[PDB]
C-alpha cells in the first residue's frame, strides 16, 4: 500500500493499557497464582501467551471471569510476566530467573523463554 | 511519520 | 530499574490484537457510523482515542455494546483511522484527506490530526 | 533484547 506509519503508535498504544491495567478499568479475568490473585484484559494476555490464546478461543474457556493456574506456579514469577506483557521490560535477576524461564515455558511466551536460556548459558 |  | 527490553514487544501485540479484531475474537462493542458498523476492543478504541477514552471511562456508557457517532462522520474516514489504530498504519490519499482530518479531530487523535494539517499545509 |  502507500499507507505512512507512526513509530511510536505501537509503545503509545501498550503504554495505555498498562494505565488502565493500573486502574483496573475494563479489566475482565483475574487471574490465580497459589493465593495471589492478578486482574487483566483477556485480549493482552491472548496477544502475550500461547497459553491464554489457547485458553481464551476455547468456546467454554472464553466466558470465565476466573483463571487457575497450575499450583507448580510461582507468584513472583507470574508478576514479572504480566509485567512484561504490559510494559515490554522484563525484570530478570540472579534469584528470579529459574522461576521467570519455568512461568515462560507454562505460558509460551518463546522471546522470554529465549532471553532466559542464553542468560543461564553465560553463567 | 516514516513510509514503511 | 534494571530491566531488559524487547524492542518488537509493542509491535507484535497490537499485530495480535489486529488478528483477534479480523477474526471477530472478544471484540465487545459495535461502532455504527451512518449505516455502517464496525466491530472492536473497547480498550483498543481507548488506547488510541481521547474521544473512546472517555466514553469508556463513564460508569453508564462503558456498559453499552452500540456507540452510535455523529451523522456528520464519514465511514470511510472512521474506517482508515480503526485500520491506525490496530496497526500504526494510515492510508492517507488525496481523495480521502478533508474525512481522516474531520473524523481524527472528533476522535481526538492528535498525531493524526497534526500529520493531517502538515499534509494539507504542502498542498 | 536491550538495556532501555
Ligand atoms: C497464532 N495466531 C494466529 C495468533 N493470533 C492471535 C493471538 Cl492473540 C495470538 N497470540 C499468541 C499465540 C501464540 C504465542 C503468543 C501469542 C506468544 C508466544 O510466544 N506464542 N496468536
Ligand atoms: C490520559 N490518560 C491518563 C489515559 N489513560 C488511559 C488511556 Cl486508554 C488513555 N487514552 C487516551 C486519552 C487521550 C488521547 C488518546 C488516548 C489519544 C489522543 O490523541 N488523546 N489516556
Ligand atoms: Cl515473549
Ligand atoms: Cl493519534
Amino acid at each position: 500500500d502507500s499507507c505512512i506509519q507512526f513509530t511510536r503508535h505501537a509503545s503509545d498504544v501498550l503504554l495505555n493499557l498498562n494505565r488502565l491495567r493500573s486502574r483496573d478499568i475494563l479489566t475482565d479475568v483475574v487471574i490465580v497464582v497459589s493465593r495471589e490473585q492478578f486482574r487483566a484484559h483477556k485480549t493482552v494476555l491472548m496477544a502475550c501467551s500461547g497459553l491464554f490464546y489457547s485458553i481464551f478461543t476455547d468456546q467454554l474457556k472464553c466466558n470465565l471471569s476466573v483463571i487457575n493456574l497450575d499450583p507448580e506456579i510461582n507468584p513472583e514469577g507470574f508478576c514479572i510476566l504480566l509485567d512484561f506483557m504490559y510494559t515490554s521490560r522484563l525484570n530478570l535477576r540472579e534469584g528470579n530467573i529459574m522461576a521467570v524461564m519455568a512461568t515462560a515455558m507454562y505460558l509460551q511466551m518463546e522471546h522470554v523463554v529465549d532471553t532466559c536460556r542464553k542468560f543461564i548459558k553465560a553463567s | 511519520w516514516v513510509i514503511p
